[PDB]
């Protein structure tokens, strides 16, 4: 363990800090992802009620 | 003071839970130590049997073990004659207590 | 004896939490995601409703 045993604990930290990082950017993508499409349903909304208002007109 | 004795080369780097003791064991008991230093606590390193330094009185030797073994290992060594000797290592915190001494000196003259 | 047995016996020890509880914590973190997701959905484009229903 003296070489190889502390270097296999430091590398799965590592890979554990790894997961971490991928989460924590798949988290932030996601919210991106979730104003962009809110914003595209709030327009396709907003179509409806705008040719509703003609349609009042 | 340790300053001249332990070395940065004598401590685990970047540690992830493993502390290393500075486990000083006289020679009443070294051999005990060097066929015991994984058994004297729980989630000890295997083979992390290694020597450092010595003195009048003992043989300073340091093993590598888990975080909260630390209190086991005290538990189960400081009844074997054994002794930990918690210091910590830094390029100017050893050679400024020398350069104060000297200075004291030099300038009381 | 141990050896290499007891280095692996250890290091597996090690593993059952040092990467395990990190994939708890980061599938927790995408759990997060998703709801603050549906929260994110239905808060802030939620005033920008309100405010174009009250152009309406």
């Amino acid at each position: 363990s003296q070489t190889q045993g502390i270097q296999q604990l430091l590398q799965a930290e590592k890979r554990a800090a790894e997961k971490v990082a991928d989460a924590r950017k798949r988290k932030a993508r996601r919210l991106k992802q979730a104003k962009e499409e809110a914003q595209m349903e709030v327009e396709q909304y907003r179509r409806e009620r705008e040719q509703e208002f003609q349609s009042k007109q | 003071s340790l300053a001249e004795i332990v070395k940065k080369d004598d401590f685990v780097l970047d540690s992830e839970y493993l502390v290393t003791l500075l486990v000083v064991v006289p020679k009443l008991n070294h051999n005990d130590w060097i066929k015991q230093y994984e058994t004297l606590a729980e989630m000890v390193v295997p083979r992390s049997s290694n020597v450092l330094s010595e003195d009048q009185d003992s043989y300073l030797c340091n093993v590598t073990l888990f975080r909260k073994a630390v209190d086991d290992f005290r538990h189960k060594a400081r009844e074997n004659k054994f002794i930990v000797r918690d210091f910590q290592y830094n390029e100017e915190e050893m050679k400024a207590d020398k350069e104060e001494m000297t200075r004291l000196s030099t300038d009381k003259k | 004896a141990l050896s290499d047995a007891d280095v692996q016996k250890q290091i597996k020890h090690m593993m059952a939490f040092i990467e395990q509880e990190a994939n708890e914590k980061a599938e927790e973190i995408d759990a997060k995601a998703e709801e603050e997701f549906n929260i994110e959905k239905g808060r802030l484009v939620q005033t920008q409703r309100l405010k174009i229903m009250e152009y309406y």
